[PDB]
């Protein structure tokens, strides 16, 4: 699987969490991922074929 | 179109540090002294004279 570890537009800023969230993670809580929207393109033909 | 807020999360940007240290030391001393005393005593009394 691919790695998602950046939150900025240029893939240069990591995704941070605060102290309480880290403590919750260390206590056994798990992070869930949800998909809100997907962008994509379809194929067509031009005058040049 | 309207926007409604459901939760507010605060992450405090305070820096916490802890330090632990141990020390062991040894010292050796040598001392040398000299003293000089001069005393003078005068006594007078009556013991059968």
């Amino acid at each position: 699987p691919l790695a998602l570890n950046t939150m900025d537009q240029f893939n240069a800023r990591l995704i941070p969490i605060n102290y309480d969230q880290l403590k919750k993670l260390d206590s056994g809580k798990q992070i869930k991922l949800e998909t809100t929207q997907v962008s994509g393109n379809y194929g067509t033909k031009n005058s040049q074929g | 179109v309207g926007v409604g807020m459901e939760n507010l999360i605060i992450s405090t940007n305070e820096h916490a540090s802890s330090d632990q240290g141990k020390t062991v030391s040894r010292a050796t001393t040598n001392s040398k002294t000299d003293a000089n005393t001069v005393g003078v005593s005068i006594s007078a009394g009556y013991q059968n004279g």
